[PDB]
């Protein structure tokens, strides 16, 4: 439903969710944080049934911290990625299956960063920029148009306020604030939060 | 049916309908709603009577056995992720739950609102119920943090007056309850014909 | 039924274990074997029991067990006791990779065998696998190493590891002519048929008695090389060579 | 019963499993056996003497086929065997069935080995008191695999178990070489059995299988009395 | 192992259970007294070292608000026995509105006091002594490993426990008041200690029907103690 | 299971198992450990290598969470099985309530674990004894230590292994609030406590520490050495 | 004497000395005395003390509005033999809708017990029953025993030193049919005042009586509703 | 198919007086368009100082006063005492919510004493909740009862009727009146009442007869 | 069961001074046809009860299998403690309520009559758990048609003898032999007085059909 977008830089990964927690007409929470910071270089968005966000959210968060503290050191990104996918893929056909739609945002020492993409039947992805919700029909045609492999960190910036200045034009709901992260060779670094006044 | 609650520079405000009718029939106009977890927490009843009732009842049991192990209060948020987790195991089989935890933190003020949806978060203001659209346009009117006592007690009596005015599934009495740093305290239990009275002119 | 029980895991009369240090010394009583401090490449040295000239020697690997693809380990002691264990390590690396995708970092591995013995250790109340067994393997996080079971499930880390009572003059012999900074095999390979050839009581060392494996890292392979017989015997002349090299002062 | 549930098997101050040599002292005090594996069969050979002359030689067959190309003999006690020939039968068909394909020797070899092992730490049962030899024709070369009570397994290229069996070990070591014909394999067998066995050896007193390339053979009586009507 | 866990005597009771009475003897010795006025409870927690943090050293613990409790000998033993005693008076609580009265407590700890079983699990080696304030006044209750559940006006536990309910039955009777029974026990605690009685040794836990929250003092104990 | 207790009281009311396998404790590494009023310390000893082999996993201080630091005595493997079960059991409180697992928290599952342990049918109790050093709430140090029974047991300073009983003699001298209260001589003088070992290497010495609001941080023996030296030089100005 | 360790062990002279050993171990339990007359069914028990300022531990319990038990031995396997058989009292109470008759009760007792002392792993009942209750032929005066062979008497007397009073139950048993409840109750107690010794005297404080008749509840008594009970008494012929 | 639940009807009354509980309940059982007869007395007399009344599906209110019968006697037989009332509406809710997913068709109404020895009538629902009201009235009957109690207990939309504690005699009147001014137009009420008294001194019971249609 | 496949049909059951009378048909309808015409559809219990039922005829044989094996065990007690006829009531509204709560119901709707110490009885036990006593019982279609013949008599004299009672059956019987499809001219009576209990042989009715010469 709602939005987040997943833009893969060659060394950093820009990510970006919203800040809005409605229920069916009224928005009842509009400071809303879907941020997961599992690791030091990893990253992870959800998606979907917010009885089932914070179930899996909380599986995952104190899962790979359980690794950190066995294993005396951090995973990679793609482990990470798949150990969700089989925890998805192992959870859907039961009783109880979970309808989430993640994306995973690394930072790999010797991969570098990287992102990927979940879906709710548990898809693997390698993908250069993802987003989910209504607005990913239209944000991903804003963004193909000026995607370059080799960009910088203030273009892709500037990228994201081209691309919300195009999603609150034609698009029925309201979203009017979104928090913005950013990974390096450092960590997670949160920049500042892009809210818009529309008129 | 019609709760809200929101927390401010000091503490907490939660008042209630007291309305609980059944399809077109009205039950009680005298069920209170905001049931007393603890002397240091509050509990609501926001769709479904028994439901509210068995789960806060419960949340109550076991926050005193961890008092009890930890010679230490529970904190707010906590109380919330247990009531979650406990609401979450029977989903989809039929459970309708909307309540809301207040009280009083480590932190400080603390508001948590949790669904038989499982939509646990925090916030500021919160209004639960069918006439809960009339509390958040007062509310979100008449709101600040920097609010005085005297002032909250009549934004939030004023809101529940108009939205017992508006909604038909809402009346009786209006409660007010009131979460301090140390200890929770009834302020007032008021008719909603008084009100009318008092407020029409 | 309760005078038919025997001790299975009970302390002493006087402080100590009894089941583990007769696991030791069901340990002391089997092959030798040994691992050497490579820093590309890691190697093992294995000696043939049973030695009957009427066997068929077709499997490749008689204390050998290609266990992932980038590690093998040795083993001493009860047999298949020791294939038990075997299977259920290819199992719990292999079950690793069917969750991760990504192959398994060797120490996690060797507390997961470890754990599995210190469960029949405490409670169980079975026979306890009375096998040490080595370990070597490459990984992403330290490259090359070198790991000792015990019954106990206590593992150690070595750089140059040690069996029983045929080995520990083997580690007397490591500890005298200890080694650091050549990373050379053919070095340690003479320095390993020196070691076997004063442990062993094999005379003159044919090659029949012996069995060396190494895992070396191809480009991005980690391939593990159970080497043939021909390399041994003109290791074997190369060795002797350097007796009469060490005996050129005389 | 009530699951009691522990291994009588514990280890001694020597580090000995006393009831594991004490089982494999009792293969040792059964009936003789002879596994000659040649260069392109395997030939089995058991020795087989009725306590009395009132016994039957149609109904009892120690020499045992475990798939069409898979023999299988023992040196040990019948009531044991018989047990573990139906878990090793049971356990190739559940092969059969996952994999289409007739399952090789190696790893029957493998999965009753674990299963002997199994009995030998598991609560309270008695290990095995069963030397098998087993055998077949997988893949062109055929192999020979001995096993033991003790769960372990060997691959020889002749051998034998039972009443004497370091002298008939110590006839084949100077008989019985590398390369010859599965009927020269079974003259010296039945050299090496008949060197060892009581004097009126016939037609029934022996039970002999070979394994072909075109798979395993449980030779007649028959064909016995042509062949051991004083071979040599 | 020398006629175990599952046995009777040729003249008497079981093996293990009288181990078990033999077994409480060796713990630090407590003294409750039952008054009409409120229930008075003391215990000695014999200190070694002064590393050993003394308000870490727990004897009297907290059932519930108006329940309280003193132990023998073993320890974690107990801190089972009294999580579950918590648990089950919060049940009771929870589908009854009310509080579960001490006999009602101390009848379910004893329904498992002897359920030690190792098939179809030892006995518990610890003694309890409890005080609570039911609708009927105070209570002081006494129970044992082996179950044998009765009610004591002031009973004494634990090491030297002979002289010390000797003493006591010397000064003892219906109607005393509170702190007179109070410095009459920490007398005959500081007759059976063996140290000197000062702010760190004992502890005093106190109910009252008025006074249900708070079953304890602090550091008025010293004033307490510099009384006598 | 296996019908059968292996903690069947004495004739004089003992148990022949728990008071006798303390002993395997009391036949183990030595591990000291005291607690400033900002800077933890603590640090095992006999490190007893072959002095050409490796170390890096032989390591006896780990921790369980960020905030909380482990050792041990007596049997390594029991050890590892507590250590790797409490790591379950704090992240698993952090999946629960979302504070910083608080020490006395991680300490009652750990002695209860043990207890219920040694009360179950037919299994051999863990001959450990623990040592849990933590500075949660408001960054108060505690330190706690366990027993092979299960009673968790807060201390202020602590000595466990072969000849506590001297090391704790050690301590009587040196248990001064003063002691002069820096972190340096706080750090060398728990080294000069083990250094008050049966044989006292020097070299043997495995210390780390934490300061309440970072994370473990393991020493090196050239700082130690100074440690060492300038010790010698307060034994020299003595005389 | 070492096949005298357990319950499944069968003796070369066919005596299992297990049950021997819950039998004498039964004997030192308190004395206590059951009997019925054609209407009212009475049974006396005596407690003890541990010490002077304790009270004393109780013996006759309620079980259900027309059943009361005594008991000698351990209170543990009381109590669990009680709740077993609160149970078995309410379930029938839930199913039929009618009190159960005794004797079919005592046979699911005996049957309980029957196991515990036929496999092994698991020990006789130290248990000293006197139950008392109304079928519709009246009271009955049951008793059982750890080896659940139990019997039906019309005056029983288990416990220390009850032989004596067994001999009171044979000089008055022609006595007993006929009489109103208070000088069947002072006959009661003129059984336990020789269970004790003649150097003192039977008090209030340590003597309990439960009576149930057939249109009484069964309801128990202690000093206050027994002060008139232990009037009516002369001394002992000293 | 199978229906697990059928309309029984009924109607229970119930008034919190100062110093006693009057449950009145007619007994009537039907079914659809047929009459099964004309005694079946809803109410059921547990203690001295508490009765409960039970309308709605038939079978479910006899296992459900039979549960409650057991439970009582186990709480009996462990605790010495009685319950209250409190705890008596207290363990009937833990009770209803115990079948939260297979629920009783079940209307309650527990009145009694309480500690105090006052009135007190604790009002239910089927899925488990309760609340401790004046009045309430259960099963068929609720609509045509609950505004003329609110009229003459309440006195409430009334001007200047000044509050006068409701006597005994004056409360047994007004059943009487609102249990013939309710059978005239109900369907599921009539052919006896049965009236239950709890006062400090026991419980008494009394029988008026209705119209027999 | 959730398909009744052979159905009985009504029961009808009255007291009077000093005993109770029981009396259905013998028919054992399919559908419509009238597959099994000669079948017992009561039971004579012990000396004092005596049941009755309808529906599904095989959970009837089954209740009747399993009550007549408590009935002999009890009566192997050897005490001379027997169950009531309210007792075997109270047994069979437990056992219908907990098939209906396990969503098995046993298609029935029974009759209980006994006689036992002074005391007639004549209970009631529904498929679902409806359960009560009555002066006079009526299932199936009876509780709409000949329950007002009952209901009649009973209010304008509340004691019976055995004769106006058995007479009073006999009409009713004759009626549901009139207007009922499922019905059929053969039917046993049978009663339970202190001398023990009888069943009397496969008896009919007397018709009557002179409004058919009408148009």
């Amino acid at each position: 439903m709602e939005y987040l977008i997943g833009i893969q830089g060659p060394d950093y990964v820009l990510v970006a969710s919203d800040r809005v927690a409605a229920s069916n007409i009224v928005q009842m929470k509009d400071d809303h944080d879907k941020m997961f910071k599992m690791s030091e270089k990893i990253l992870l968005l959800c998606v979907g049934e917010a009885g089932d966000t914070v179930q899996f959210a909380e599986y995952i968060q104190k899962n790979v911290q359980l690794y950190k503290m066995r294993n005396g050191y951090e995973l990679s990104p793609t482990a990470a990625a798949n150990f969700t996918r089989r925890n998805l893929a192992d959870c859907l056909r039961s009783r109880t299956p979970y309808h989430v739609n993640l994306l995973l945002a690394g930072y790999d020492e010797h991969e570098g960063p990287a992102l990927y993409y979940m879906d709710y039947l548990a898809a693997l992805a390698k993908a250069p920029f993802a987003a989910h919700g209504y607005g990913a029909f239209l944000t991903l045609s804003i963004l193909d148009r000026y995607y370059t492999p080799t960009i910088s960190r203030e273009r892709a910036v500037e990228l994201l306020r081209k691309c919300l200045e195009e999603l609150q034009k034609r698009f029925i709901l309201n979203l009017p604030t979104f928090s913005v992260r950013i990974i390096d060779k450092n960590g997670i670094h949160d920049l500042d939060n892009i809210s818009f006044p529309k008129q | 049916t019609t709760t809200l609650a929101f927390k401010f520079r000091h503490g907490v405000i939660v008042a209630a309908d007291s309305r609980a009718t059944a399809g077109a029939y009205i039950a009680s106009q005298t069920v209170k709603k905001v049931i007393e977890i603890n002397p240091y927490l509050l509990g609501t009843m926001a769709g479904g009577a028994a439901d509210c009732s068995f789960w806060e009842r419960l949340l109550a049991r076991q926050c005193r056995i961890y008092e009890l192990r930890n010679k230490e209060r529970i904190s707010v948020a906590a109380a919330s992720k247990l009531l979650a987790n406990m609401v979450y195991q029977y989903k989809g089989m039929g459970l309708s739950m909307g309540t809301m935890i207040c009280g009083w933190d480590k932190r400080g003020p603390g508001l948590y609102y949790v669904d038989s949806e499982g939509n646990r978060i925090s916030g500021a203001t919160f209004s639960v119920g069918s006439g809960s659209v009339y509390a958040y346009g007062v509310m979100d009117r008449g709101y600040s943090y920097d609010l005085e006592v005297e002032q909250a007690y009549d934004l939030a009596r004023r809101a529940i007056y108009q939205a017992t005015y508006r909604d038909a599934y809402s009346g009786g009495a209006v409660n007010l309850y009131h979460v301090r740093e140390d200890g929770w305290i009834r302020v007032s239990s008021d008719n909603v014909a008084d009100l009318h009275e008092k407020y029409s002119g | 039924s309760r005078r038919y029980d025997s001790r299975t895991t009970i302390f002493s009369p006087e402080g100590r274990l009894y089941q583990v240090e007769y696991a030791m010394e069901a340990i002391g009583h089997a092959g030798t074997c040994l691992g050497i401090l490579a820093n590309d490449g890691v190697l093992l040295a294995a000696e043939r029991r049973n030695i009957h000239k009427l066997l068929d020697e077709v499997f490749f690997s008689e204390k050998i067990y290609k266990l992932n693809e980038d590690m093998a380990c040795s083993v001493a002691g009860i047999t298949s006791d020791a294939n038990v264990l075997t299977n259920e390590l290819r199992l719990i690396a292999q079950r690793y990779l069917l969750q991760y995708q990504e192959p398994i970092p060797c120490e996690q591995l060797v507390t997961a065998l470890c754990d599995i013995k210190q469960a029949y250790t405490q409670f169980g109340g079975k026979r306890p696998f009375g096998v040490s067994l080595l370990y070597i393997g490459w990984d992403k996080h330290y490259g090359f190493q070198l790991y000792q079971s015990d019954p106990s499930g206590n593992y150690g880390g070595w750089k140059a590891t040690c069996i029983g009572n045929n080995s520990a003059a083997a580690v007397s012999m490591l500890k005298q002519d200890y080694k650091e900074g050549e990373m050379t095999l053919k070095s340690a390979l003479a320095l390993a048929i020196k070691v076997l050839n004063k442990t062993m009581d094999v005379s003159k060392l044919s090659a029949e008695k012996v069995e060396i494996a190494t895992l070396t890292r191809e480009n991005g392979k980690t391939v593990i090389r159970v080497l043939k017989q021909k390399e041994v015997e003109q290791l074997i002349k190369k060795h002797e060579e350097e007796e009469a090299k060490a005996e050129r002062e005389k | 019963e009530r699951g009691y549930s522990f291994s009588l098997t514990t280890f001694s101050p020597s580090g000995k499993l006393v009831q594991i040599e004490y089982a494999l002292a009792a293969v040792a005090g059964g009936a003789p056996s002879v596994g000659i594996k040649a260069a392109n069969g395997v030939v089995l050979a058991t020795e087989k003497k009725q306590k009395s002359i009132l016994y039957d030689e149609r109904s009892v067959h120690k020499v045992e086929p475990i798939t069409k190309h898979i023999g299988l003999v023992y040196s040990g006690m019948g009531p044991d065997y018989r047990v573990l020939v139906h878990r090793a039968r049971k356990l190739a068909q559940q092969y059969y069935l996952v994999y289409q394909e007739p399952i090789p020797t190696a790893q029957l070899v493998q999965r009753v080995a674990s299963v002997m092992q199994e009995y030998t730490q598991s609560g309270g049962v008695r290990p095995f008191g069963v030397s098998l030899l087993i055998c077949g024709w997988n893949e062109g070369r055929p192999y020979l695999f001995q096993s033991d009570p003790s769960g372990a397994y060997f691959a020889w290229k002749a051998t034998a178990m039972g009443k004497n069996y370091v002298n008939g070990k110590t006839f084949l070591e100077k008989r019985y070489n590398e390369d010859l014909e599965l009927e020269d394999a079974i003259h010296t067998a039945i050299l090496t059995l008949k060197e060892s066995f009581e004097g009126q050896m016939t037609e029934d007193n022996i039970e002999v299988g070979i394994c072909n390339e075109a798979g395993f053979r449980r030779l007649t009586p028959t064909e016995v009395k042509d062949y051991l009507a004083a071979i040599a | 192992y020398d006629r175990g866990v599952n046995t009777f005597s040729p003249e008497g009771r079981l093996f293990q259970v009288e181990y078990a009475i033999e077994a409480i003897k060796l713990g630090s010795t407590a003294i409750g007294i039952q008054t009409s006025e409120g229930v008075c409870l003391a215990v000695e927690k014999r200190i070694t070292s002064p590393l050993m943090e003394p308000s870490s050293i727990e004897k009297i613990v907290e059932i519930d608000a108006h329940i309280g409790c003193a132990m023998s000998g073993l320890i974690a033993d107990a801190k089972t026995l009294i999580d579950k005693a918590r648990v089950e008076t919060q049940n009771h609580w929870f589908t009854y509105n009310e509080t579960m009265t001490v006999e009602s407590v101390t009848q379910a700890v004893s329904n498992l006091a002897l359920q030690f079983g190792e098939e179809d699990s030892r006995p518990f080696g610890v003694a309890l002594l409890f005080g609570g304030v039911d609708e009927k006044g105070p209570q002081l209750f006494h129970m044992d490993p082996s179950g044998t559940f009765v009610q004591c006006d002031a009973r004494a536990i634990g090491s030297a426990s002979e002289g010390a309910q000797s003493s006591l039955q010397e000064v003892y009777h219906k109607s005393m008041t509170l702190k007179e029974a109070i410095k009459s026990s920490l007398i005959i605690l500081k007759q059976v200690m063996e140290e000197k009685l000062n702010a760190t040794n004992i502890e005093l836990a106190t109910v009252q029907p008025g006074q249900n929250f708070h079953m304890f003092t602090k550091e008025e104990l010293e004033e307490v103690i510099k009384d006598i | 299971s296996y019908d059968r207790a292996i903690t069947v009281f004495s004739p004089d009311g003992h148990l022949f198992q728990v008071e006798y396998a303390q002993e395997a404790v009391k036949k183990g590494s030595t591990a000291v450990g005291v607690r400033g009023r900002d800077i933890v310390v603590l640090g095992v000893e006999k490190k007893s290598v072959a002095k050409l082999q490796d170390e890096r996993t032989v390591r006896k201080i780990c921790a369980l969470d960020d905030n909380v630091c482990m050792a041990f005595a007596g049997l390594t493997a029991d050890a590892r099985i507590v250590i790797n079960r409490a790591r379950v059991e704090c992240q698993s409180h952090r999946l629960t309530v979302e504070d910083p697992v608080t020490v006395e928290y991680i300490t009652r599952y750990i002695a209860s674990l043990k207890q219920r342990y040694t009360q179950s049918n037919g299994r051999r109790p863990f001959g450990i004894s623990a040592l849990i050093v933590g500075f949660d709430f408001d960054g108060t140090p505690r330190l706690y230590q366990t027993d092979p029974s299960g009673t968790y047991h807060a201390w202020k300073a602590n000595a466990i292994g072969r000849g506590a009983k001297s090391v704790r003699e050690f301590l009587e001298k040196n248990y001064t609030d003063e002691a002069i209260e820096t972190d340096d001589l706080t750090i060398k003088l728990v080294i000069k406590a083990l250094l008050e070992v049966v044989q006292s290497g020097g070299k043997n010495i495995e210390l780390a520490v934490m300061r309440r609001d970072q994370s473990l941080k393991i020493l090196n023996p050239e700082e130690i050495e100074k440690y060492v030296a300038e010790i010698e030089k307060e034994k020299e100005e003595n005389e | 004497n070492q096949y005298d360790n357990d319950v499944t062990v069968w003796s070369p002279q066919g005596r299992i000395h297990q049950i021997e050993y819950a039998m004498e171990a039964v004997k030192q339990g308190s004395a206590t005395v059951g009997l019925k007359s054609k209407t009212h069914a009475v049974l006396v028990a005596l407690k003890r003390a541990q010490s002077e300022l304790a009270a004393h531990q109780k013996k006759i319990l309620h079980v259900d509005n027309h059943i009361g038990i005594s008991i000698a031995g351990l209170t543990a396997d009381a109590r669990l033999l009680c709740n077993f058989m609160r149970q078995e009292c309410l379930d029938s109470r839930f199913v039929f809708d009618r009190p159960l008759p005794v004797s079919r009760l005592v046979s699911l007792i005996g049957s309980k017990t029957q196991i515990p002392t036929q496999r092994y792993g698991r020990r006789p009942y130290g248990v000293g029953l006197l139950i008392a209750g109304y079928d519709d032929m009246g009271p009955h005066i049951f008793q059982t025993c750890p080896s659940a062979n139990y019997f039906d008497c019309r005056a029983m007397s288990i416990g220390a030193r009850s032989q004596s009073a067994r001999t009171y139950l044979e000089r008055h048993m022609s006595e007993f049919m006929e009489c109103n409840l208070n000088e069947l109750v002072k006959h009661g107690l003129r059984a336990l005042r020789e269970t004790l010794p003649a150097e003192q005297d039977l008090t209030t404080k340590n003597v309990s009586i439960g009576i149930v008749g057939k249109d009484l509840e069964f309801t128990i008594y202690d000093d206050d509703d027994v002060s008139p009970f232990l009037e009516g008494l002369e001394e002992r012929p000293q | 198919r199978f229906s697990p639940y059928v309309f029984n009807g009924g109607t229970i009354l119930a008034i919190a007086g100062e110093d006693f509980a009057i449950v009145a309940s007619d007994t009537r059982l039907s079914e659809g368009f047929s009459i099964h007869t004309r005694d079946s007395p809803k109410c059921y007399k547990l203690t001295d100082k508490t009765v409960i009344g039970c309308s709605g599906f038939h079978g479910d209110c006899l296992t459900l006063t039979k549960i409650i019968e057991a439970r009582l006697k186990m709480y009996k037989h462990s605790n010495n005492k009685a319950m209250t009332t409190g705890a008596i509406a207290a363990m009937l809710s833990t009770i209803l919510y115990s079948r939260r997913f297979f629920p009783y068709y079940v209307y309650n109404i527990i009145g009694g004493l309480d500690e105090e020895g006052k009135g007190a009538v604790y009002s239910f629902d089927p899925v488990g909740s309760y609340q401790r009201d004046s009045f309430k009235a259960g099963g068929s009957a609720s609509a045509m009862l609950q505004p003329l109690l609110d009229n003459q207990v309440g006195f409430k939309n009334m001007q200047n009727v000044e509050h006068v504690p409701l006597s005994l005699d004056r409360a047994m009147r007004l059943v009487k009146d609102v249990f013939i001014s309710a059978a005239e137009r109900d369907v599921y009420t009539g052919d006896a009442l049965r009236i239950c008294i709890v006062t400090k001194e026991g419980i008494r019971e009394e029988t008026v007869s209705l119209r027999k249609d | 069961t959730q398909n009744p496949m052979v159905t009985g049909t009504s029961v009808l059951g009255v007291k009077f001074e000093g005993g109770v009378v029981i009396a259905a048909d013998m028919l054992g309808s399919y559908g419509s046809l009238a597959r099994f015409r000669n079948i017992s559809r009561i039971m004579r219990v012990n000396n004092s009860t005596m049941l009755g039922a309808s529906g599904d005829y095989a959970d009837f044989q089954y209740l009747k299998q399993v009550l007549g094996q408590m009935v002999i065990d009890e009566e192997l007690l050897g005490d001379g403690h027997s169950y009531s006829p309210r007792a075997i009531h109270s047994w069979l509204t437990r056992a219908m309520y907990s098939r209906r709560s396990k969503m098995n119901p046993l298609w029935n709707t029974m009759v209980i009559g006994g006689y036992a110490d002074g005391e007639s009885f004549l209970g009631y036990v529904d498929m679902l758990g409806v359960a009560y006593e009555a002066p006079s019982l009526a299932t199936g279609y009876g509780a709409y048609l000949a329950q007002p013949l009952l209901r009649e008599v009973l209010e304008k004299q509340p004691v019976l003898s055995q004769t106006e009672a058995r007479d009073l059956v006999e009409r009713c019987m004759r009626v549901l032999y009139y207007r009922d499809a499922r019905s059929y001219n053969r039917f046993q009576i049978a009663t339970v007085t202190e001398k023990g209990v009888e069943i009397e042989g496969p008896l009919s009715t007397e018709t009557n059909w002179d409004i058919a010469h009408m148009i």
